RNA sequence: AAGACGGACCAGAGCGAAAGCAUUUGCCAAGAAUGUUUUCAUUAAUCAAGAACGAAAGUCGGAGGUUCGAAGACGAUCAGAUACCGUCGUAGUUCCGACCAUAAACGAUGCCGACUGGCGAUGCGGCGGCGUUAUUCCCAUGACCCGCCGGGCAGCUUCCGGGAAACCAAAGUCUUUGGGUUCCGGGGGGAGUAUGGUUGCAAAGCUGAAACUUAAAGGAAUUGACGGAAGGGCACCACCAGG
C-alpha cells in the first residue's frame, strides 16, 4: 500500500484528475473497510470474551490487571493498524499534490478529518496528535513549496476548515491541552493571515468565532483570561454577522450578550504559591500572546470587560432579567 | 635538500594534489608501486601516498638539477593533457619537449629524420611512452617516469606515483616538477614555491 | 521399525540421537521421534521401562536443542512438548525411585551409575525442567502484551510451579540441597512477582466454614511454603552463600517481607542485608532486580501509604530516568546516550517479561503524589514570604514540567493529575484534590490496581485532609490572630486527637508563634507583620550579603 | 508395443590412478580438497619383479536387436568404386558373464621433492567484511560482492630461465654440468619381421634379431611455389550485353 503508493505518486501525477480524484475516494475505500475489520471484531472479539468468563480466570486477571494487562482485542487492533498505511501515506501524498489539491481540498483534506476522528475517537489519539503536527506541516511545507498553490481561490481555506477541526474536536473529546491547542492556535493565527491572503472570509471567521465559542466554553474550562480574550472575541464578531450577516436571532441574540455579559469579568485571584517563585510574568505573557493571536493583545480585566459590554449597546439589548441580575 | 620546510608538503601543494586528483590511482596490483599507494578505496582504488610523490619529486628533480643543461634533459609527453604541461614545461624548466609519437629512431638511427642527444628522459606514463623508453634501454640512457598504480616499470628509473593521467594530474606535475627545479636552480629560487599558478598550464579544453 | 529386537540394540539407538547432535550440521526433528520409536519398541519391562527413563531424559534434550535450530526462542507447543514429558518423566519418577538410576538394585537395564553417575542424569533431568523453564521465561518474555495469548501461554506457570513442587516433593533431597541455589530459587521463581491477591483468597478467606478440611490447609500451607521456604533458605543461603543469587534472593525476600509479609520486615531487611554494594559485583541484571525491588518498596511504602518512603525508595530511582531501562525498554534514540541496538539485543533478549513490567504510570503517580502533599505546605512555608530551605533537584523541579502550562485545561495526564491536585492543594480545599487523584487514577486504572488500595485512598483522604488545613493556615496567616479548633474539627472533618496532633505540630515543628488553649480548643497566632516580611525578605538579603563578604575573605585567605 | 538413450542444459568445469564418468532418486562403501594447540612418532620416497585396472573391435556364451551398422549387396558414382553416395543389412551396436590387454590408452610430454614472475577467473573448503540480497519477528542460513587461505582446473601475461627453433615459471635453477628414484634412445632401414619364448578360446598380444641396404634420415624455422585451401583487388589479349 506505499510501494504500490509510490507509483501512485508518480504514475497519477499524470494528469488524469478523474483518476486522482477517484483514488482519494478509494483512498477512503482503503480505510472504509479496514475501519470495519476492526469494528467487526470489536464486537466479535467482545462476543468471545464476555462468552469467556472471568471468574475462572481471576488468578489471570490478577495476572492480567495487576499488571494492567489491559485485554484489548488485537483481532482489532492490528486490522485497527493496517489501514494507516492506507491513512497515512495520504497525508504523506498531501504535501507532494501540488499545483491543483482541488481532488483533495474538496475531499482528502476533509476525508482525512473523515478518517481521523474515526480512528481516534476509536483508538488513536496519539497516532492523531503527531499526525496533526504531520498535517500542519505538510499544510506549511507545501505552501513552503508554492509550486503553483494559493489561500485566495479557497483552497487553504477549506484546508483550514478540515485542520481546524481536526485540532478543536480531540482537544474537547480527551486531548492534552497544551499541545493541540497550540495546534489549533497555529492553525488559528496563521490561517488569521491566510483570511488576510483570502480577503477576510466572515463565514470561516463565523467559523472562527465558532472556533472562539468552542474556546469560551474550554476557556471557562481553561483559562479565563483567555476567556477574557474569548467571550469578548465571542460577541463581537457574532455582533459583526449582526452587522454583516444581519441575523435575525432577536430571542437568541439577546440571549447570547447576556451569555457574553456574565462569564465574561469572573476572574478570581490566583492560587498558585510554586508558580509565583516559578516565574509567573512567562505564563501570563502566553495568556498575553495567545490573546494576541486572537486580537484581544492585553487580557481584559473583570470590571473594565463587563464595561465594553456596557458601553456598546448590546446591554440595553440583553432579555431585561440577566440586566436586572 | 634545500629549504627543508616547503619542502615537506605546503597545503598549497595538499590541495593541488587533491585538486588535481594526483592522490587517486587505478585498481591494478602492484609489486613496484604498490609501495608508493597510500591506501586502497572500497572494492579497490588506490590512494596513492603523496610523501611518495613528493620526495620522488624531489629526487627526480635532483637528477636534473645539476645538470649544466636543460638541453640533454629531454621530457616526454605523448599524451596530449600534458602536450601543454611540456610546453609550459619547457618555457619554465628549459628542457627538450616531446609531444606525440617517438618517431622511433631519434636515439638510434644514423640515418633518419631525427637524431636527439639527451643525459635524463621525463615520462608522462611509460606504458604510453614505451617507444622512448625503447630507445632510452638501448642507448644507455635513464628515464623518470610518472608511473600510476598500473604502469609499467621494466626500464624505468626513479619513478613519481601520480595519477598522472587523463586529468590535471598530468599537468600539476609538470606544474610541480618545473616548479621543483626553479626552486633549485631557477629565479624562484632559494627553494621557494611559484607564484606561477598551473592554469598557464593545465591542458587547453577547447574554448569559446 | 529399526530392529525388532530388546534392549541391546536400543542403548544403540539410544546413542545415536546421543551422538549425531555434535555436528556443525545436524537436524533434530528425527532424534526427537526416534526417541518415541524407541519408546513403544521397548515394549519389555525395566529391560525396556528403564530406557524410556533416559529415553525421557534424551528426549527434553532432542526437545530442547531442536529450537536454538531454527527458530528461536522454542514454541511454546514445542515446549508443552516438554512440558508434557517433563510432568512424564517425573510421573515415571515418583513409580520409578532409584531404579535405572540402578544402584546396584539391578543393572541391565538398569544403572544410571552406568555411564554415568546415577545423580548426575537425575540431576541433569533437573537440568532439563530448567529446559522447561528457560523457553517458558522466553515464553514470558517474547510473548505481546496486548495479546490475550500472552495469557493463555502464562497460565501454564502453575504447571511448571507443580513440577516445582512435584520434583521436590519426589526429592531425594541429593538434588534439592545440591541444587539449594537453583531448586531454592525454583520456589522463588513462583513466588517474588506473585500477589497479595491470592494470600487475601489464602489468608483473608475466613477459616470458619471455608478452610475446615485438610484441603485448604495443604494448598494453601503450600502457597505459603514458598513464603517459608524463602526463609527457610535465609539460613540456607547463609550456607549457600552465592552472592549472585543469595543477594538475589534477600531482595526477592524483601518483595516477599514488602507484598507478602508486612513492609515493616522490608525496611529491615534492606537496612540488614547492606545491599547497596553487593549488587554490583554480582550480575547488574541483579541490580535491575535490585531496582526492581526498591520500587516495590516503594509499592509498599505506596501501599502502606508512607509518602516519605515513596519518594525515598524513589531515590535510587527517581532521581534518574534510569527506571525506563530498570524494566529494559528504553529506545536507543531516545537521548544520545542508548548505543547500541547489538547491546540492545542483549538486554532484551534478557529483559523482561510483561508480567514483570509494572505500572511506572502509578510509579510516577506513587513519586509525584507523594511529595506533593508533602512539598507544599513545606513550600506554603516558603511562599509566605519565609524561606531558607529551598530544595534544588526536587519534586518542585518535577512540577516544573508541568507547572509553565498556561494552555492546560482538564486534567487528563498522569501529571496533569497530580498539577490540577496540586493547585487545589493549594488552595487548602481538601475535597477538590479527591476529584482530581481518586476518580481520575479509577479512570486511568491506576487506583484499580491494589487490593489495599482503598486503604491507600482512605491514607491519601486524611494526607489531604490534614495538610490541607496547613496550606489554610500558611496562606491566611497574617490575618487568622485567633484560630479555632472547634470549627477546624467540623471543617477538614478531622477529629482532635488528630487535631491536637496536627495543631501542637502546627505551632511546635513549624514554630509559629502560637498561642494555645486545648481546654478552650483555641489557637492565638498575631504572626506580625506582612510589610515587615518584606524586612524578613531584606533579611533573606542583606544576610546573603554578610556570608559572601566573609566567603570572599575566606576563599582568598 | 519394442528396444535404445538421457540431448540441449554441458564448461579450458567437477570427480576418478588412467582407461573414465551426463535423466531422476535411493542404497553402498570409497576418494579429493579444506579446516584441525587431535593422534601415530618418521612409520618416509621412487620403483625391476609382481599385481590391479585398462577404450574399442574381435571372440566365448546368451539375451538383445528399437535404432543403427565392418561385412554384404545393389541404386547411383567414377576410366575403375568394391567406396563416399542412396538402399537394405550380417556380425556388431544393446547387455550380461567370460577372454582380449591393445589404442594417436597422446599432453607425442616418468615419479616424487625442492627452488625461480605478473594478473584475472572458476569448481572446492575454511576464513576476513558497519559487504549486499535474502526468512521467521529477525538473527544463525543461503544466493552473492570484496578479500584471504589453500589444494584444484587451468587461463592470460614478462629477456623467469631455457631451447635447434617451435615454444616452454617449465621443456628454469646444465659446462658455473650431480634432489632422489624408475624408465628409455644411440643415423636410417630390413623389423617387432626372422628366431625362440610367451599368453590368449581364437583373433592375436608380449619378449626380441641377422644378412643385406645407406650418407643421409629426421626436427623446427625462413623463403618461394602450389592448393578440387581461404580471404582481397583489376584487364572485352576476361566475362557480361553484344557487334
Amino acid at each position: 500500500l506505499a510501494k504500490e503508493g509510490l507509483y501512485q505518486y508518480k504514475n497519477i501525477c499524470q494528469q488524469v484528475n478523474i483518476k486522482s480524484l477517484e483514488d482519494v475516494v478509494r483512498a477512503y475505500l482503503k480505510l472504509a473497510e479496514e475501519k470495519t475489520e476492526a469494528a467487526k471484531e470489536e464486537s466479535q472479539q467482545m462476543v468471545l470474551d464476555i462468552e469467556d468468563l472471568d471468574n475462572i480466570q481471576t488468578p489471570e486477571s490478577v495476572l492480567l490487571s495487576a499488571v494492567s494487562g489491559e485485554d484489548t482485542q488485537d483481532r482489532t487492533d492490528r486490522l485497527l493498524l493496517t489501514p494507516w498505511v492506507k491513512f497515512l501515506w495520504e497525508s504523506y501524498r498531501q504535501c507532494l499534490d501540488l499545483l491543483r489539491n482541488n481532488s483533495r481540498v474538496e475531499r482528502l483534506y476533509h476525508d482525512i478529518a473523515q478518517q481521523a476522528f474515526k480512528f481516534c475517537l476509536q483508538y488513536t489519539r496519539k497516532a492523531e496528535f503527531r499526525k496533526l503536527c504531520d498535517n500542519l506541516r505538510m499544510h506549511l511545507s507545501q505552501i513552503q513549496r508554492h509550486h503553483n498553490q494559493s489561500t485566495a481561490i479557497n483552497l487553504n481555506n477549506p484546508e483550514s476548515q478540515s485542520m481546524h477541526l481536526e485540532t478543536r474536536l480531540v482537544q474537547l473529546d480527551s486531548a492534552i491541552s497544551m499541545e493541540l491547542w497550540q495546534e489549533a492556535f497555529k492553525a488559528v493565527e496563521d490561517i488569521h493571515g491566510l483570511f488576510s491572503l483570502s480577503k477576510k472570509p466572515p463565514k470561516p471567521q463565523l467559523m472562527a468565532n465558532y472556533y472562539n465559542k468552542v474556546s469560551t466554553v474550554f476557556w471557562k474550562s481553561g483559562n479565563a483570561l483567555f476567556h477574557a480574550s474569548t467571550l469578548h472575541r465571542l460577541y463581537h464578531l457574532s455582533r459583526e454577522m449582526r452587522k454583516n450577516l444581519t441575523q435575525d436571532e432577536m430571542q437568541r441574540m439577546s440571549t447570547r450578550v447576556l451569555l457574553a455579559t456574565l462569564s465574561i469579568p469572573i476572574t478570581p485571584e490566583r492560587t498558585d504559591i510554586a508558580r509565583l517563585l516559578d516565574m509567573d510574568g512567562i505564563i501570563v505573557e502566553k495568556q498575553r500572546r495567545l490573546a494576541t493571536l486572537l486580537g484581544l493583545q492585553a487580557p481584559p480585566t473583570r470590571i473594565g470587560l463587563i464595561n465594553d459590554m456596557v458601553r456598546f449597546n448590546v446591554l440595553q439589548y440583553v432579555v431585561p432579567e440577566v440586566k436586572d441580575l | 635538500s634545500g629549504a627543508l620546510d616547503v619542502l615537506q608538503m605546503k597545503e598549497e601543494d595538499v590541495l593541488k594534489f587533491l585538486a588535481a586528483g594526483t592522490h587517486l590511482g587505478g585498481t591494478n596490483l602492484d609489486f613496484q608501486m604498490e609501495q608508493y599507494i597510500y591506501k586502497r578505496k572500497s572494492d579497490g582504488i588506490y590512494i596513492i601516498n603523496l610523501k611518495r610523490t613528493w620526495e620522488k619529486l624531489l629526487l627526480a628533480a635532483r637528477a636534473i638539477v645539476a645538470i649544466e643543461n636543460p638541453a640533454d634533459v629531454s621530457v616526454i609527453s605523448s599524451r596530449n593533457t600534458g602536450q601543454r604541461a611540456v610546453l609550459k614545461f619547457a618555457a619554465a624548466t628549459g628542457a627538450t619537449p616531446i609531444a606525440g609519437r617517438f618517431t622511433p629512431g631519434t636515439f638510434t638511427n644514423q640515418i633518419q629524420a631525427a637524431f636527439r642527444e639527451p643525459r635524463l628522459l621525463v615520462v608522462t606514463d611509460p606504458r604510453a611512452d614505451h617507444q622512448p623508453l625503447t630507445e632510452a634501454s638501448y642507448v644507455n640512457l635513464p628515464t623518470i617516469a610518472l608511473c600510476n598504480t598500473d604502469s609499467p616499470l621494466r626500464y624505468v628509473d626513479i619513478a613519481i606515483p601520480c595519477n598522472n593521467k587523463g586529468a590535471h594530474s598530468v599537468g600539476l606535475m609538470w606544474w610541480m616538477l618545473a616548479r621543483e627545479v626553479l626552486r633549485m636552480r631557477g629565479t624562484i629560487s632559494r627553494e621557494h614555491p611559484w607564484e606561477v599558478m598551473p592554469d598557464l598550464y593545465f591542458y587547453r579544453d577547447p574554448e569559446e | 521399525k529399526g530392529t525388532e529386537i530388546t534392549h541391546a540394540v536400543v542403548i544403540k539407538k539410544l546413542n545415536e540421537i546421543l551422538q549425531a547432535r555434535g555436528k556443525k550440521g545436524t537436524d533434530r526433528a528425527a532424534q526427537i521421534e526416534l526417541l518415541q520409536l524407541l519408546v513403544q519398541i521397548a515394549s519389555e519391562n525395566n529391560l525396556g521401562e528403564g530406557v524410556i527413563v533416559k529415553i525421557k531424559f534424551n528426549i527434553i534434550a532432542s526437545l530442547y536443542d531442536y529450537n536454538p535450530n531454527l527458530a528461536t526462542y522454542m514454541k511454546p507447543e514445542m515446549w508443552q512438548k516438554c512440558l508434557d514429558c517433563i510432568n512424564e518423566l517425573m510421573d515415571i519418577l515418583f513409580a520409578n525411585p532409584n531404579i535405572f538410576v540402578g544402584e546396584n538394585i539391578l543393572e541391565e537395564s538398569e544403572n544410571l551409575q552406568n555411564v554415568d553417575q546415577p545423580l548426575r542424569v537425575r540431576g541433569c533431568i533437573l537440568t532439563l525442567v530448567e529446559r522447561m523453564d528457560e523457553e517458558f521465561t522466553k515464553i514470558m518474555q517474547n510473548t505481546d502484551p496486548h495479546s490475550q495469548e500472552y495469557v493463555e501461554h502464562l497460565k501454564d506457570e502453575a504447571q511448571v510451579c507443580a513440577i516445582i513442587e512435584r520434583v521436590q516433593r519426589y526429592l531425594e533431597e541429593k538434588g534439592t540441597t545440591e541444587e539449594i541455589c537453583r531448586v531454592y530459587l525454583r520456589r522463588i521463581l513462583h513466588t517474588y512477582y506473585k500477589f497479595d491477591y491470592k494470600a487475601h483468597q489464602r489468608q483473608l478467606t475466613p477459616p470458619e466454614g471455608s478452610s475446615k478440611s485438610e484441603q485448604d490447609q495443604a494448598e494453601n500451607e503450600g502457597e505459603d511454603s514458598a513464603v517459608l521456604m524463602e526463609r527457610l533458605c535465609k539460613y540456607i543461603y547463609a550456607k549457600d552463600r552465592t552472592d549472585r543469587i543469595r543477594t538475589c534472593a534477600i531482595l526477592c525476600h524483601i518483595y516477599h517481607h514488602y507484598l507478602h509479609s508486612r513492609w515493616y520486615q522490608a525496611r529491615d531487611l534492606m537496612l540488614m542485608s547492606h545491599l547497596q554494594d553487593n549488587i554490583q559485583h554480582a550480575d547488574p541484571p541483579v541490580q535491575i532486580l535490585y531496582n526492581r525491588t526498591m520500587v516495590q518498596l516503594g509499592i509498599c511504602a505506596f501501599r502502606q501509604g508512607l509518602t516519605k518512603d515513596a519518594h525515598n525508595a524513589l531515590l535510587d530511582i527517581q532521581s534518574s530516568g534510569r527506571a525506563k531501562e530498570l524494566l529494559g525498554q528504553g529506545l536507543l534514540l531516545r537521548s544520545l546516550q542508548e548505543r547500541n541496538q547489538e547491546q540492545e539485543k542483549v538486554e532484551r533478549r534478557r529483559q523482561v517479561p510483561f508480567h514483570l513490567h509494572i505500572n511506572l504510570e502509578l510509579l510516577e503517580c506513587v513519586y509525584l503524589v507523594s511529595a506533593m502533599l508533602l512539598e507544599i505546605p513545606y513550600m506554603a512555608a516558603h511562599e509566605s514570604d519565609a524561606r531558607r530551605r529551598m530544595i534544588s533537584k526536587q519534586f518542585h523541579h518535577q512540577l516544573r514540567v508541568g507547572e509553565r502550562q498556561p494552555l492546560l485545561g482538564p486534567p487528563e495526564s498522569m501529571r496533569e493529575h497530580v498539577v490540577a491536585a496540586s493547585k487545589a492543594m493549594k488552595m487548602g480545599d481538601w475535597k477538590t484534590c479527591h476529584s482530581f487523584i481518586i476518580n481520575e487514577k479509577m479512570n486511568g486504572k491506576v487506583w484499580d490496581l491494589f487490593p489495599e488500595a482503598d486503604k491507600v485512598r482512605t491514607m491519601l483522604v486524611r494526607k489531604i485532609q490534614e495538610e490541607s488545613l496547613r496550606t489554610y493556615l500558611f496562606t491566611y496567616s497574617s490575618v487568622y490572630d485567633s484560630i479555632s479548633m472547634e470549627t477546624l474539627s467540623d471543617m477538614f472533618e478531622l477529629d482532635l486527637p488528630t487535631v491536637h496532633s496536627i495543631i501542637s505540630k502546627m505551632i511546635i515543628n513549624e514554630e509559629l508563634m502560637a498561642s494555645l488553649d486545648q481546654p478552650t480548643q483555641t489557637v492565638v497566632m498575631h504572626r506580625t507583620e506582612p510589610t515587615a516580611q518584606q524586612n524578613l525578605a531584606l533579611q533573606l538579603a542583606e544576610k546573603l550579603g554578610s556570608l559572601v563578604e566573609n566567603n570572599e575573605r575566606v576563599f582568598d585567605h
